[PDB]
């Protein structure tokens, strides 16, 4: 539990056990810095009417 | 064992290399056949006979059905990602056995 | 539908300032330190079949790929590494009795 | 010859995103970090004679 | 294990006791990032025909 240790694994299978399905998926994301750290107002006047 | 994944960075043609301590490497093994063995066709890229030697990791590739360039309904595709693998950060060390 | 669904998972780059003035002001921050993060997602569903229990007596309709040759393969991916789905697909297949 | 012979061993360095748009874009991500990896490997076999 | 602690030592020698014989052998590798992260499809036809 350290900066140079990793945190999970990549674990995607999917497996049938019979009556059952058991799907498991990993993916990589990227999270950017939305709307400046703001919380702003929006209308469809904001939009540019409607 | 003991990864190091290291950054370039590369502005005006002055290239220089870092350590990217939380980047991780993906390993797994093809412990049920699932894919196309590669392994046994005299390919180039083993570890050199020389243990003072550093050597550069194959690329992975493979060949499916085909009628010419083209490939057929048969032929099938093959993702890795679709496979558990273990991930580790430099300080994480993977191992296995086999008979 | 569900009156109770998959809550929604929010999340978001804790602001981290940057260099304040040395002499204090009531405003609040607006200067920060550009950032972005970055890592790996697990989504384990499991799933409840009902299997088929059918007695009719010749074959079913089943989705199937085209055996004819084609450039790429469908449900693959591109010569410029783009994965495609070619169509939509449907569960309503096997049949049944009203 | 061997119908399980030593399984195939996979590497791959993760990919590390540059920094993305401040506005939602579908398309999958193309701009990486550049990166590379190094360290060390251990075979040990046993043989019989 | 840290950042700052090794993760394997370079065992490489050869044993022999008697009607086995042990190899163990370490290398040092590199690894670039292969095909710009992406799964593309090849053909004796992206090869240039044949």
């Amino acid at each position: 539990d350290g900066v140079g240790s990793s945190s999970g694994n990549w674990h995607c299978d999917s497996q049938w056990l019979g009556d059952r399905v058991i799907t498991t998926s990993t993916r990589t994301w990227a999270l950017p810095t939305y709307n400046n750290h703001l919380y702003k107002q929006i209308s469809n006047s904001t939009s540019g009417g409607s | 064992f003991n990864i190091q994944v290291k950054e370039v960075t590369d502005n005006n043609g002055v290239k220089t290399i870092a350590n990217n301590l939380t980047s991780t490497v993906q390993v797994f093994t093809d412990s049920d056949y699932q894919l196309p063995y590669v392994l046994g066709s005299a390919h180039e890229g083993c570890l050199p006979p020389f243990p003072a030697d550093v050597f550069m990791i194959p690329q992975y590739g493979y060949l499916t059905l085909n009628d010419g360039s083209q490939a057929v309904g048969r032929s099938s595709f093959y993702c890795l990602e679709y496979f558990p693998s273990q991930m580790l950060r430099t300080g994480n060390n993977f191992q296995f056995s086999y008979e | 539908g569900m009156k109770h669904p998959p809550p929604q998972i929010l999340i978001k780059n804790t602001p981290v300032p940057a260099d304040p003035p040395t002499a204090f002001n009531k405003d609040k921050l607006n200067s920060f330190i550009t950032q972005y993060s970055t890592g790996q997602v697990s989504v384990e569903i499991e799933w409840e079949l009902q299997k088929e229990n059918s007695k009719r007596w010749n074959p079913e309709i089943q989705y199937t790929s085209n055996y004819y040759k084609s450039n790429n393969v469908e449900f693959a991916v591109n010569t410029e590494g783009v994965y495609s789905e070619p169509r939509p697909i449907g569960t309503r297949y096997l049949t049944r009795n009203l």
